[PDB]
Parts: C-alpha cells; structure tokens; sequence
C-alpha cells in the first residue's frame, strides 16, 4: 500500500507553473532520494528525475524536484498538452525495507 | 674465638615472586602443545620439622595465572574470522522470547555481491538501536568492542595446566588435612611444580575442582568484612546436570575472503529453555554442613542464605562453559534457605544461552561463542562456592550470606591455596672454628 | 632425602646433603615466557656463583674464611647453634645485616692472594 | 539502454500460483542493477512487490506480501521470473519489471555498500493479468 | 686397583637436534639475509682422521626445522606487504587483443578516498581467475579468494635464493660427511666437522632440483627405502645440464593506488605479440643424463627396463616444475624431459612449454595466498639441473619394467639434497675412565 | 689439530688436546639467535656446574678417591687407553654415567665434611 | 728472565657499541617510562683522573640506537590507539565564519557499519589539499594510514636514562669547554647517562642542557659546507607560546566502539598562533654567538638568514605542547648581520598542524587530536642546529642558516659528553711469579 | 671505594682493588632489549671465566703462570711497567696477538700440567 501522500489530483489549465506536492516520514521521505515518475494513459510510467532533483537524459528542463525535511514537491512551468498524465512521487522506505509510491497526482 | 665460614647449596628459602612458565601431559583455547610435557613422577619431596607460613591472598602466582590465562584466549582468539562485519542493522522478529528471528545482508567473498541471512540470536546478544520502537536491533557490544569468533576447531575444554617455576625456585605444597587458608602448614612437601589445575572458568560456584580432605573448610582473608570473599571448598560433589533442549542446527556462510561465520540457522523440534539440575537432598544437606561450619568463626547466630544481590548478567548468575556453549543460570533457587542451630526430586536453575561475552570483564575485547550443533549436555561436579556476607548492618541475630564475589582471581585462588613460591637460597653463613690454610 | 629434603634437620644432618640442594639449580608466548625464565635461572645460578669466586670459594660447597665471627650478628655457642637449631630459621637469625658478613668476606679475600704473590 | 519485456498468462483462475516471466536485453543479467517487480491495480496506487540484486543474487520481498511471492532468474536465457502463490482477486493488477542501479554509497576495508532499489531507469512493457472464475 | 677420574673438554658427541640460526655474506630481501649474522671468513674446517659414524639423513630434524624456518621467513616478509583484500571483486574479463592463458580482466577497486572506487584493466593469467558462474562468462573471480585472503608480495624486495648457512650454537657441532658416493644411509668413514654447513641457496623447485649441490664423481641416488613404491627417490647429478627458461610477454607494469597509501602492481599491456613461456634444455645433454641415470637405477635393484612417464596427475603445483627466479612464478610441464624409456643396450634442445601463476601457495597452505607482481620486460631465467625427485609407481610386481614418475608433492625432500651431508651433534665434554691416581686430602 | 680434531685418535693420545675442545664452549633471526645463544650456555653451565660441586673446578683432568667398579667395565687399563676412542667408550659406560656422578657427589661433601672437622 | 702472568678484574676497557636498555624514574606516557625499569635512586658519579680518553659523538653509536628505540616507543605506544581509516573521505570545506582554517564536512561511520553521520569539522590548510580543481581530500591520505593519538598518552618529554647491561660502562666526559673530538680530561665513569628528555625539535633545542659558563660549537667538520653545526648556550633564553583560539573539543563514536575527535567550534575571534622571545636576550645571545664563531673561521662577517627553504618540516620550528604541535616561522630569529665592531620582544608566526610524520617517515602518519581551550607552553631555548651556506669562497663574508634536515642531530647535542665502552678485566702482563708443581 | 675507581692509578694501586670489579661485573619493545641485554651479561661473564677455568685460576684474581715471558712482546723492564704505568696505555699495546699469548698458557702450560700431574 502508499505509505507516502500526495494530492489526488491537481488539473488545470495549462501555461503556468503548478507544483505537485508529496509527504512523508522519517521512515521514507526523510532519509533518502525523493525520485518522481510519470505515467501516462494504458502503459507503463517513466521516469522524470531521479535522487533528490537530478534529471535523466532526455527529460527537457522543464521538469524539476525539491526536497524540504520529511516533505517534497515536483516544480514544472510552461506547461503544455502532452503533460495530461498521472504523476508518482518515490523513496525507499527504511521501516518498510522496500520503496514505496504515492497515491498519484492527475495532471 | 670463633672464625666463620661460608657455607653453598644450603637448604634455606625466601618468599619470592617468579615468572611460571606452564605444562600439560593445538586444538585447544589454551595452546598447551607449546608447554613442555611434564614429567610422569611428580617430584615430591617431604619436609621434616618444617612448619613453613603460608597465605594464598597475598600469593602472586594466582595474578600471574589470569594474566597468563588472558594472554592465551587472546593469543587463541588472535587467528581467527573478526566479524567486525556484523555491526549492521539487525531487522528482527520473534521465533515462529530469548530468541529472535534477526534477518539482515552481509559481504560475501566478492566485496561486490552481498548475501541475505537469517539467523537466529539470543535476546542477551541482542539490543534495540531504537530505545521501544520494535525491529532495528543491533549486536551488542557493538558500541565497546570489536566482536571476534572462536576458530571451531579450538575447545574450550579446560585440560589440566602444571604450573612450573624456573630452576633456582620452589613451590612449597600444603599437605595439613583441613587447611584453613592461611597459618603456619605443619605438612609441608616440596613439589618441583604444582598438579594438573583445570582452568575451568565460572562465577558463583566452582566446579570440577579439588575436593576438601574430611570436612568443608571456609576461607577468607578477613572473615568479618564484608567486602572480602568467603571461599568455601566441600568434601563431597554435588553432581550437576545442565541441557539445552534446541537441536540447534547450524548453518555457516563466507563472510569477506577466506573467513567463515557460523550461526543458529534453524530449531529442530519445540524450543525449551535450558537449565540445570541438582538433587535436592544433596544440595540441602550441602548448606546445612555449610552453615554448620559457619556458626564456628561467627557466633551462635542464624545463617540464612539469599538470591545474590542483582545487577549484571554477567556477575549476578552462575556463569559456566561447557559442551563448547557458555551458559547463564539463574543460581537463585539453591541460595534460599534459612538455618538455626537445630537444623522427582532435582531443584531446576533456569539458564540463557549466551554467545557475545566478556568473560574477563574486559570491554576492550568481545567474544562470539559459535553454536555448537544438535543438543549438548554437560555432567560436572560442584566443589567450591563463593559467598559474601552482606553484614552492612548491625545485626544481632542474623548473618545473611550472599553468593557472589565478582572477581575471576577467586576461582583460582580457590586451588592455588597450598601453593607458595619460594626463591633457593643456597649461600649461608655460620660461625666455625676453622682456618684458611696459606 | 631428596631435593631440599632436609630443610627442617638439624645442622649437622643438613650439612651432609648440600651436594643434592646445589645440583638441582639447573603458540608463541609459551616459548617466550619459558625463555626469559630460564635466563633468570641461569642469571639467578651465576649470582651465587659470583660471589663463591671472589670468596676464595671457587667450586667448593664447604669452604673457610680470614674473617673473625662477630658478637653482634650472633651471640650464641657453637654447641646450640650446630645441633639444636635449623638453616630455616638460622637465616631468620641473620635477616638483617646480612651484607656485611659478605663484605667482610670479599674484602678480607682480597687481600689474601696478593700477599701470596708477594711471599712467593 | 535496456529493454525490458513481460511474457504470462493475462487470465488465471483463483487460490493457485501465479506464474509470469519478463526478458532482459541490452544489459547483463549479471550486471549492478535491481531487477525491480511493480504492480498497479486498475486506477489504483503503485506498489512495490520484491526484487532480485542480478549482482548479489539474492531477492528480497515486500513485508505485506513476503510470505506469497517468488521471485527467481535464469542467467542462461536472461529473464527473471515472478511466482506468485495463492493468488486471489485483490492481486488484479499490471505487473511491470523495472530495474533499478546499485549504485554505490561508500567503501569499506570489509565490503562495499550501495542503495537500495529506488529510482528505476526503465521500465517493462506491463502485462495486464486479471483474476476470476 | 683403579680409580675412576673425570676428564673436561672429551671430543665425544652424541645425536641431538636444536634450534640453529643463520649466517650470510656480507633489508630487500625475503630470506632476511641482511639482518642475518654475517658468515666467518674463515671456513674453520677440522678433519677426524679414524673416525666412523653413521648418518641418518632421513631421521634427522635439521630439514624439518628449516622447513618450517624458512615458512616464517616467506611469511615474516609478506607480514608487511600490502594486502589485497579490496581486490576480491567480480571481474568482467574478455579474450586478450592483440595464446589463450591470458584474459584482460576489467574491475572497480577501491582508491585511496573510501567514497571514491577506479575502473581499472588489468591482464591476469587464467590460471589465477575461476569463473563465478560456471555457466556464463565475463564473471570471473581471482582464484583462492573463497579459501584466504591474498597478500601482495612486495616489490622491492628479491625472492632470489643467495647462500645462507645454518649454524649451531656454542657448544654444538655439525659434522660433515665426504665419503664421495656416498648415499642416503650409511656408515661414513670420511667424516669431516665444521662450524656450520656451506651456503645453502634455499631454492623453491619441485619436481626438479636447479643450482644445488653436484656429485663428486659419478650419479648417486639416495632414499631411505628403495624397493617402497611410495618412498622419495633423490638422484644427484655429476654434471649439471643447463637449462634457460624466457617469457616472450613483454608486459608493461602499471600501479594504481588502493585504499590509505597501498599501491598495487599489474600487467597494463603487452607490447609486440603474445608467446607463451617455455624453457630450453639440451637434448644431448639430457638424453645423455638420463641414459647414466638408467644405467645407476639399474644396479640398485637389478637390470630392467627403466621407463619415465609425464608426472603422475593432479593439480599444477605438484604436477608441474616450479621455479623462482626472475622475480615470476612459472610452472612447466616436464613431461619432454621424462618421455623415454631405457633397456639394457641403451636446434638440438628440448622445448618445455610453462605457465605462469601470479596468485600461488607455495607451502601448500589453504590458510594463506600470495600475489606475485609483475615484472616489466622480458624476464630470462638460466639454471643448472643438478638434482631430479623420482618416484617409482611399481605398485605391481615388476615383471620386465616399471615406470619412473617425477614428483613427490613434498617440499622437505628438495632441501634434503642439500643438507644430506650433514647431522648435528651435542659434543658432551665429560668423560669418565679409570686411572690410578687418588686425589689428596 | 683444531676443535674436535682428537677424536679419532687414541683415547690416551687423544686425552692431550682437552683444552681446544674445551675453549670454543661459548627479527625473526634475532629471536632464533637468540634462543640458541641462550642455549649455548645452559649446555656449557649444565656440565659446568658438575665440576664446580665435584670439587674440579678449573681442572681439565680431575682424579677422584672413588673406586672403580668391575661392574661398569672389566675392561684392562693397558687396552683401554691404547686400543680405542672415546666415541665406542662411551657407549658402554652410558648406562652408569649418572651413578658414577653420584657416587663422586657423595664423595666429595664429605671430603669437605672430614677436611673442615680435620682442620 | 720473566715470566707472564694473568690479572682478573683490571679497570680497563675497549671502545665497542653494545644493546642499551632504557631506565626511568619511579603505562599512560608515549615513552612507557612505567613499563620501563626503574633508575639507580643514587646514581655512582665516580671521579676518575689521569685517564684522558678521547670522545666523538659524530661516530658513536649510542646516538643513533636512541634514535630507533625513540622510534620504536612511538611505535609501540601508537599502535594500541584507533587507527583512523574511515577518515580518508572526500571533505566538502569552505572558508570558517582566518585563511588558515577550513569549515570541513563529510561522512564519517557510526557505531554501527552501515550508518554515516554528516559532521562538521575544522582543518587546518596545511593538512587539506584539493582533490581538484570545493571537494578537498586529507593530506597524506594518499603515503599512510592515519592512526588518532590516545589524548590517554602525554607527548611532554620526561627524562629516561639509557643504562647498558652488566661488563658495559657508560663514560662521562667533563672537561671544561669541550668541543668534542679531541682528547676529555677528568672523565668521571657511571652505570649509565642521566636523565636525557627526549624532546623533539627542529633547528632549535628545547629543554636541552646548557653550558657550563661558555658557548660552545661542535661540528664533525667545522671546515665543511655541508656538516651541521651544533650550538650551545651559555644561558637560557625563555620563548613563549600560545594558541589564541579557544577550541571546543567534540567527540563521536566509530566503528566498533572506537572515539575519534575534532575541533567542533571556535570561542570568540581567530588569531594566528606565534611565540615570543625577548629581544634582549636573543640579540645579545646571537651576539655573543658571532663571538665565539669569530675564532672558528669566516672573515669575521657573520650573518643569519631565514633558512635555506624547502617543505615545512625542515625549514620550520617544531613543538608537542600539551599535545598540540606548532609549526613556528624563524625569519625573525635568523636577520641579522655583524662585524668584529659589534614591546622589546621578537614574535614568530606559526602554524598549527594535526597530520605529522616528525620522525621524516612517509609508511605512517599521526593525527594529534585538538586539545579543548587555549594553551599555552614556555620553554627555554638551550641550543641552536645551523649550517653553512658558504657556496662562495670565503671573500668577506659567510653565511648561516637554521636546519641541518636531521633528527639524529637533537640527541647528539645531549649525549655529546657521553661514550659506551667494553670492560674486559682479563689481562695479562711480565712476572716473576712462578707457578708452584 | 667504588667501580672502576682505579682506571688511572698506578699499576700496584690497580692490583688490590679487583673485587668489586669482579662483583659488579655481573612496553612489549622493552621485554626483548632487556632480556637481550641481561643475556649479553651473562655471555660477557662467561667469556672470560672459562678462559681463567681453562687456565687453572678460578678465583684466584692474581693467578700465576708457568709461561716465560718473550722478549720480542715488550723491550720494558719490571720496574718501570710497575712504578707510575697504568693498565689503560698498557693493554693498548698489547692488543697485538692476544690470542698467541693465550695458547701458550692455555695449552702448553694447564693441559699440559694437569697431564704430568696425572702421573701420581
Ligand atoms: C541491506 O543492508 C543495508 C546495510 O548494510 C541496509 O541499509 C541500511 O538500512 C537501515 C534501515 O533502513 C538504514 O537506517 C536508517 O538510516 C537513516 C539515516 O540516519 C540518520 O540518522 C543517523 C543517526 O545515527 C545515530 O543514531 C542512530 C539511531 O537513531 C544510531 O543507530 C547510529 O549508530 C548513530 O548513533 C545519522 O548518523 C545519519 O547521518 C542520518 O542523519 C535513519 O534516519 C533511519 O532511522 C530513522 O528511520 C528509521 C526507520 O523508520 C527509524 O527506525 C529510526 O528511529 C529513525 O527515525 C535508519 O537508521 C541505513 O541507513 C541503511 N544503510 C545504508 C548504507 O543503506 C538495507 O536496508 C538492507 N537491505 C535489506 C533488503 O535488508
Ligand atoms: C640459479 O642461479 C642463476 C645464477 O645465479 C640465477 O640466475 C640469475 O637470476 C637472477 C634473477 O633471479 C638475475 O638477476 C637479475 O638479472 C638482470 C640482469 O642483471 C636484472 O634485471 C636484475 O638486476 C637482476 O640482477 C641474474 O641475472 C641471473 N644470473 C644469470 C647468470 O643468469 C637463477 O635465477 C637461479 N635459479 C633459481 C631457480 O634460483
Ligand atoms: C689413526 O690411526 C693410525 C694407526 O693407529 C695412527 O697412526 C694415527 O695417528 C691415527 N690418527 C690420529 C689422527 O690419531
């Protein structure tokens, strides 16, 4: 089950700069890489930044992480059409000895 | 007139402290195969009209034994697999107690690759990193200490050691029946080195000792104080059985390059705790001649006998090693009676398993004791006690006697009480009516 | 009687045993324990043997020296002494100011083969 | 680049094992990398399942579900295998087979340490499996 | 009437053993020769016309107590050295670039910063790597890693054997035999005392016996039972043959730094091609060798067919001729040199093909593994073949002929040829006889 | 002749060179030197030190006032002194040396006994 | 005629090097004085006359047998202490809230193996260097292991006597004035030296002993350009030190129940350390000291500069006090010039420094803890280790500098008036005696 | 007087005080330097007392011989080697074949003595 929480869903229109949110604890969030994914509709998710705010190869800078104690949050602007999918936020859960996700955030 | 002449190989001697070296008649935690092999005769010489002082506390050799003694479960513990490597976070559950389920990743070989274990640890060898949070544990002395396992091979059997001096030296034996520990031995012998001195260690009763001759006798440096020991010594054993009921399988891994570690891997059958047992009749009639004896140095007054005096495991439990295992037994239900001047069946002492020790109180050493597989029973017999009266109080007409002591020299000292080494002094001088001829 | 088998005898019997009392002075951390206890038997072996070379003593268990006996180290006869009391206790006697016999001894000797030399 | 690919049965009745594969191309199967398996109910959260260190050799399962899964790998064909027992209706979901890199922490006289399967570079293709009579 | 009189200072011994010390030519080196004692100039040799005593080179302890001397020299030198645990990690290692006996292993090792870890390509011999997965490849682990940890061999000191002579202590003699022919066991009627043993070069060789000690004037071979299948055969040779050993590999050294100060040595790249190891020996010399030694075999147990066969099977270390010069490790296959056989009738060299091993034991110890660096150039080896370790597998009756096998898969039995000459004796300088003299009193 | 060169010839020949034999009686190498350095003198002090108590200190050859016995060798005086060594000597009296040695112990406390009550 | 004869026991001896063993005054000492045996509480200064033996500490081998057995107590006493390998970790620094010190942090093992915790430290510059070009790596992380210094064991130098085993006397030489080679008059013999502190210095002696009433200068050749030239004051000049910031001390446990220390926080501004030294009396000292090097050689033109360079050890002061080590600049002790004609107080700048190899060995490295609070440590300067620079002919002028490079050198300025020689008593001599048959 | 207090005095000074002589002739990293050191001692006083055994002076300190004195060893006489010389500048010229001079006493003189005086 998510351990981690984040908002159910967070549409709206496009050009702006909205930024998903996700929490923790100590357990998971709080004690190490706070990693986000995207999933777009029928197939498989990808991912988007890794660690606490590093970006893979491939990913536009568009797309940004922060991290704050037990909290995070996902940092987009100029948002676009193609940026309708569904949005996870993940860390590795010492307590749990196994990462977990959140609830998914709708775009 | 009388002139004086010089007088060599006198028969004459000094109290003297002297280095000892050992001797046994490889594959033990003693390194005995390095000792020069004894002699069969034991060289004893009887002393006439000799009446020679002893005092065993004062006595140096006992010292030098538990240094000696240290060195040799260092220098045995020295070539062996150091599990640093278990200082990890230890993931526990309880056993499907005293035991746990701990489950974690250890180094294999390849420094690359690691391994997941389960193994199964005793609750004394166990702590919580996090003070009540549940899982998380750690090996204890962690935080002191570098743990070190005992190579397999190497028992801990406690053969018999002959203490030996160097030649120029004597060790002076005791032969009085019913010594009391310190006076003047009106049966003394000389002995080029003492007899076979079985190491055995254990606190709060001595056992597989020497026996008294005719009656129990009681020591003590200063019988009246409190803080000084009471070493007490039987005329007859009183057998005890101890068991670990789990078949205790083991399991062994590879742990960095070359070096193994074995562990409890899994219980064959229902777990039960173990314990040891002592007839009843036996052990009563024990105490009554020991308080019987008692009432000779004290007063008329009743001796009445408790549960220790309650701290650490480690001192506060009769602690001792055998079939490889060390064990700790609660000793609270044989010290429980009470005694005036008038006056099936087996008393069970419940025992913990314990692999992480300090046998010698030392917090710069740790060690890990491996499991021994399938059951193991151990048949000793129980020769001495150490007691402790814990007259703080002015009492009038109870004398309460406390096991206890807390001090590894005691044990020996328990046997090294007719020992007493002697420097020769072979150079004498005397008056005589003589001249030096030109 | 053995080794040290006559420790509590009287004086006389005790002095006919000296020749037994004299003849007897003769992984790793074994090796060096038992080595630096035999140096100090040997060392111990050549304190005694040190001090019969200077004595005028040289390899001899009975030997006798230019050195009057003094009242104050002891004042009993040569009869109690010989047949009453023991070496044990008879070095007990001699706790204290021990030395002095010995320096006396040396020196004494010291002048002795030179005025041989010199007479020869 | 690494591809990843599911292969198994899409329907499978209740009470028994269900047993799923997924193909390994591009990487070693031997390689530093979690062999990560991850499920998602239909319009419900991702979870975790378990996974199999292709360096270490070892699996590891979640705690909710340590008791129901299998996770084992054939280092002659490269593809892991997912085997999971005593399935029941709860257990619908879209299975995919993520890798994750051990990348390493810090070193010690011992043994080196590394991170735990977080931050998975690549995913499967996802394979749809339903559960009922 | 008679009295008996002691005499002090008797020339009378008697068999003993003791510990014995060393002493060198006047640090860098294994054996410790430096702080050795340095040797007496004066070789004090005292010959004992009339005197015959019997020597026992099979029942003595002066080899066992070398034996285990020259371990703790071997070990007391590797103490210091750097240890390779870190490198006990996987291996992806492929086919050499540039016949099949090297792999160019690649590996992450750790660097001096315990946070940081360096890709390194290193060439090791296959002999040295076992595949992790027997199955699979490009998984290959260094060999004796599941058994011990390995321990560099420093670089800058030499493993070449230079003299050394054991010595007794005051009090303590070592007698010499030289009754030229003499054999393992017998009564010497040339005996000979000296204060210590010649220079012994402590050689590491099985199978084969190089720069030890020649016969005086014919071949002689010792054994403490020779009709016993399972007993050692020793043959001493009168005139050496020379053998030159060469590896055409010309690796290029290169150091990297692992862990707090601890370099490590490799194999970076061969220039020029690849050629396998080998040794050369002259055909005439040898074939004519064995020849005097088929014709000597045949007189202690009577003439038959003397054949030699190629070792008798196992693992490298026992079944192959091991060598130590040149600062490498090689380990050739004899079996050209033991390939003929002899009845009683009767450009040029014979080609040994050698492997190197960087990663060995020695002392056939499990509890303890050394790596041997490489040495950069092309590293030539010449030796003299003075001793050869037969054995006989006769095990059934011999009926026409019986084969010789080269070996014994023991170290004490190379040492022996050296040490065969010499017996240690306690001199006991009391005596007692009668006299007719009475002392004074 | 040098160290030990005496001993093949004649006993009684041999009997005349004592003192060369008697005059060269005295980290892992430093430990193994040492070990026997140590060795040497415990030798050279073993057989020392019955000189010093037999009343032969200092003396190569020392008489005794102990008589021979018949049953440790029955041997004639002209053959043993001119026919062999010492090595086969020794074998046939091995078995009573130490008895021998007693015997002169005993002896020679009480020559000191008797010389110091004479004297 | 005349016949020989043999004497045993003469008092005579022969020059030899033999093994010696220490002796201290009656466990928790970097010298293990406890452990060592107990000194002579009266030791036998036997006066001796009409002996006149020759001494040369340049070729004695009692000077450099201290020199091992020095090395082998620190040795020995700095093995049992936790050895700090998990410190070699990349060190993130920045500048400290002054150019000397470095903010470091980075990741240093727990209790426990598998948890780091992020620390913030202290380093002084001399021991940090740049991985590349924030990241800063320890210096010597890349020659040795680096091993803590138990704050048990105390590094003040306390006085050990070096006696010899039993046949073996120590001479004492006691000649007024002595130079050193050349002939000692009224040399008295003892059991062993005195009390000797073994006090470590660079190019200035400490806590050393000081002439009768004269400077003395010593030298295997004082002729030569490149052989030190030793100095030893008539007087005491007292020096000064401090550390003007006041560290707070922190400790966190490592490893297997190991301690580590560091320098947590800084009470109040920073300075940098130096040492004072009264300008009257140095410059009276260096003054009487170009006097007495006046009758040496050199055209009577002294002049000091400020070292010859090269790394900090050589070319710096050197010091342990209270278990801190200072690295002082002696420019201003050494800018001078004089001829034959001819607040108040001279201050040094120095260096603190925690990773140190004083004994010039690169197999292994020391890492001295900080000591909590300031401290501070007064010494009396008793000898001064210079050498020549004179790469010109002698014209006009020469000149000296502070140094020498050499260990050795400290210890022979101490032990210069002392010589181990062999009692052999057994000699022999022409007689009359006759030996009676 | 004390040890070694008469280096420089005359030789006869030099010959009546070699007693005390004779008697004072005889934390891991400290165990083996002093264990080597005491055993050097006892190595040291063995070297020259089985020489004076050897030789037939055991204890006696001012031992005769029974060997002429070679003129070619030193062109001195008696009286001036013992009237102000002192042993130190005496034995630094004696230095020279040491070991010669003592074959002849420890040959021909004792082993060869002991065997006349066997013939008792
Ligand atoms: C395979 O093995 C590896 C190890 O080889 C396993 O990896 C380890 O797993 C554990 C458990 O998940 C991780 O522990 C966590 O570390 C977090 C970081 O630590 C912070 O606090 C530290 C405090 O240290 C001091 O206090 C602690 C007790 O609080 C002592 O134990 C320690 O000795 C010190 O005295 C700091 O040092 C550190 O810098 C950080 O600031 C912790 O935050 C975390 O604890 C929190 O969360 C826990 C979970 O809820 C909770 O129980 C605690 O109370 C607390 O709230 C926890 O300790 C290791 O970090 C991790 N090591 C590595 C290197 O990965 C791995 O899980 C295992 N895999 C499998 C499949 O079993
Ligand atoms: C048997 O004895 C021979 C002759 O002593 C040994 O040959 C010598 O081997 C060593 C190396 O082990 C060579 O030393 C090296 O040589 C070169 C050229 O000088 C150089 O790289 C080094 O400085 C080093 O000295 C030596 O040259 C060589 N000598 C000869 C004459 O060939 C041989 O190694 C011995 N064999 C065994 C098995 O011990
Ligand atoms: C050996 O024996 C012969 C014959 O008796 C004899 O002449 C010769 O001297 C002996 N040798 C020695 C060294 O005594």
């Amino acid at each position: 089950q998510s351990v981690l929480t984040q908002p159910p869903s967070a549409s709206e229109a496009a050009r702006k700069s909205v930024t998903i949110s996700c929490s923790g604890s100590s357990s998971n969030i709080g004690s190490n890489s706070v990693s986000w994914y995207q999933q777009l509709p029928e197939t498989a998710p990808k991912l988007l930044i890794y660690n606490n705010n590093q970006r893979p190869s491939g990913v536009p800078d568009r797309f940004s992480g922060s991290k704050s104690g037990t909290s995070a949050s996902l940092a987009i602007s100029g948002l676009q059409t193609e940026d309708e999918a569904d949005y996870y936020c993940g860390a590795w859960d010492g307590s749990l000895r196994g990462n977990v996700f959140g609830s998914g955030t709708k775009l | 007139n009388l002139w004086v002449t010089v007088y060599y190989g006198v028969p004459v001697w000094r109290d003297a402290d002297t280095t000892l070296f050992c001797a046994s008649d490889k594959h033990n935690v003693w390194a005995t195969h390095a000792c020069v092999p004894t002699d069969p005769n034991p060289q004893e010489i009887h002393l006439d009209n000799v009446t020679e002082k002893f005092n065993m506390w004062k006595n140096n050799m006992v010292e030098q034994m538990h240094e000696d003694i240290i060195s040799l479960w260092d220098q045995s513990l020295k070539p062996c697999v150091k599990l640093t490597p278990l200082c990890v976070t230890l993931h526990c559950t309880n056993v499907t107690e005293g035991l746990k389920n701990c489950s974690f990743n250890m180094t294999t070989e390849l420094r690359d690759k690691r391994q997941k274990v389960y193994s199964l640890f005793y609750r004394l060898d166990i702590v919580p990193i996090n003070e009540n949070q549940g899982s998380e544990y750690r090996l204890i002395n962690c935080n002191t200490s570098a743990i070190t396992q005992a190579c397999p091979k190497v028992s801990f059997e406690p053969i018999p050691i002959h203490y030996c001096t160097p030649a120029g030296f004597a060790i002076l034996k005791c032969k009085d029946e019913g010594f009391n520990g310190t006076g003047l031995c009106k049966n003394v012998s000389t002995v080029q080195c003492t007899h076979g001195i079985k190491p055995v260690v254990s606190t709060q009763l001595l056992l597989n000792g020497s026996l008294a001759e005719k009656n129990i006798i009681i020591r003590s440096e200063n019988i009246t104080n409190n803080a000084k020991i009471i070493i007490v010594q039987l005329v007859q054993p009183v057998t005890i059985k101890c068991i670990r009921p789990n078949n205790n399988t083991v399991k062994s891994i590879r742990i960095g390059p070359g070096q193994a570690f074995y562990y409890t891997g899994d219980i064959i059958g229902d777990i039960r705790q173990a314990h040891c047992n002592v007839t009843r009749s036996r052990w009563n009639k024990t105490l009554q001649e020991v308080a019987e004896k008692l009432r000779t140095y004290f007063g008329n007054k009743t001796i009445i006998f408790a549960n220790s005096s309650g701290g650490d495991l480690e001192i506060t439990t009769h602690s001792f090693n055998c079939g490889g295992e060390f064990f700790y037994c609660n000793t609270s239900g044989l010290f429980n009676s009470t005694w005036y001047v008038n006056s099936n069946d087996t008393i069970t002492l419940p025992c913990r398993i314990k692999q992480i020790i300090n046998m010698w109180q030392r917090a710069g050493q740790a060690m890990y004791a491996p499991p021994i597989p399938g059951v193991i029973k151990c048949e000793s017999n129980i020769t001495g006690l150490l007691l402790t009266r814990d007259g703080g109080k002015d009492n009038n007409v109870n004398e309460t006697f406390r096991p206890g002591g807390s001090d590894m020299r005691d044990n020996w000292r328990s046997e090294l009480y007719k020992y007493k080494v002697v420097e020769i002094e072979p150079l004498g001088v005397a008056p005589t009516r003589c001249k030096r001829r030109v | 009687l053995g080794f040290l088998g006559a420790a509590g005898s009287t004086m006389g019997a005790a002095s006919i045993t000296l020749t037994v009392q004299a003849r007897n002075l003769l992984l790793t951390h074994w090796g060096i324990k038992q080595l630096q206890a035999r140096v100090l038997a040997v060392e111990h072996y050549l304190r005694d043997q040190q001090l019969l070379g200077i004595w005028g003593c040289s390899g001899k268990l009975i030997c006798c020296t230019n050195v009057p006996w003094n009242s104050s180290w002891s004042n009993k006869s040569l009869d109690e002494i010989w047949n009453n009391m023991t070496w044990l206790q008879w070095d007990k006697e001699i706790n204290n100011y021990t030395q002095l016999i010995y320096r006396l001894i040396e020196e004494s000797q010291n002048q002795q083969e030179k005025n041989e030399k010199e007479l020869l | 680049q690494v591809q990843l690919r599911e292969s198994g049965p899409g329907l499978v009745k209740p009470s028994e094992t269900l047993s799923l594969t997924c193909a390994v191309s591009g990487a070693s199967i031997s390689d530093e990398y979690y062999w990560t398996w991850i499920r998602q109910p239909p319009g419900r959260g991702l979870e975790w399942i378990g996974y199999f260190s292709g360096r270490d050799g070892y699996p590891h399962y979640n705690r909710f579900l340590e008791s129901r899964v299998t996770i084992s790998v054939d280092t002659s064909k490269k593809q892991i295998s997912l085997r999971l027992t005593s399935v029941t209706a709860a257990d619908t979901a879209v299975y995919f087979c993520a890798k994750a890199p051990r990348s390493f922490l810090y070193g010690d006289d011992y043994g080196d340490f590394y991170t735990e399967s977080d931050y998975f570079d690549s995913w499967g293709q996802g394979v749809l499996v339903t559960v009922s009579s």
